[PDB]
């Protein structure tokens, strides 16, 4: 529920050590997962921001940690990263010059209309 | 529930249906013709 | 010679053409139209019920 919500600060791992019925070995691989999620969201989040502002929220603070997950993201180098990829995708709605695809369903609407009349 | 005349059901395929099919093919032809003709009256 | 009218109209022209060639006598084409007087129109319209370039009667007529 917390991960879905978008919280990475009331997520808990302490409540998974209350059972020690071999739930205790799953936490090991769920301290990976919390990290993964913060990192994806940050790709969407920034059109571009400073390296300094973004590392403290990753909870990375050593360049090695930055590199490791950066590969998965597609981000290039360690302190340097391109958060920008995800933001870039929104902008193409601006075009109008090529009509055929942009208008859409030009063939479809015409065909049915012709049958009806 | 189950259909009443099982001899009529087994027999019918060969009997009524086979014969009918020819009569139906004309009926199809009359359907396309009406359309063409309908569009022709419009001209 | 195209898909429309089978008629071309020409007027003789003399024009200088250069590529190593001298002045040529040629026929220069001028574009043609269709048109008729009332007598002609009457017989063709009653007789016609063909498909034409377009008749006009539907949207679908227009695609042809």
């Amino acid at each position: 529920q917390y991960l879905m919500e978008g919280s990475y600060n009331k997520v808990f791992l302490a409540k998974g050590n209350i059972p020690a019925e071999s739930y205790t070995f799953f936490i090991d691989i769920l301290l990976d997962t919390i990290r993964d999620e913060i990192a994806g969201c940050i790709e969407k989040a920034y059109e571009k921001i400073l390296f300094a502002e973004a590392t403290r929220i990753l909870f990375f603070s050593t360049p090695k940690k930055m590199t490791d997950y950066a590969k998965k993201r597609g981000w290039l180098l360690g302190p340097n990263n391109y958060y920008s990829f995800a933001s870039q995708q929104q902008k193409p709605e601006d075009s109008t010059i090529p009509s055929t695809e942009l208008a859409r369903q030009v063939i479809e609407y015409a065909r049915q209309l012709e049958m009806i009349v | 529930s189950f259909l009443g005349p099982e001899p009529e059901d087994l027999e019918d395929l060969y009997s009524r249906y086979k014969k009918l099919q020819q009569e139906l093919e004309f009926l199809e032809v009359q359907e396309e013709y009406i359309k063409d003709e309908q569009k022709n009256l419009k001209k | 010679k195209d898909l429309g009218l089978p008629t071309e109209a020409y007027i003789s022209v003399e024009e200088v053409h250069d590529d190593g060639t001298p002045t040529s006598k040629t026929f220069e084409h001028v574009t043609s139209e269709i048109g008729a007087e009332e007598a002609e129109e009457v017989g063709v319209e009653h007789l016609l019920r063909d498909i034409k370039d377009t008749t006009v009667g539907t949207l679908s007529q227009r695609i042809t």
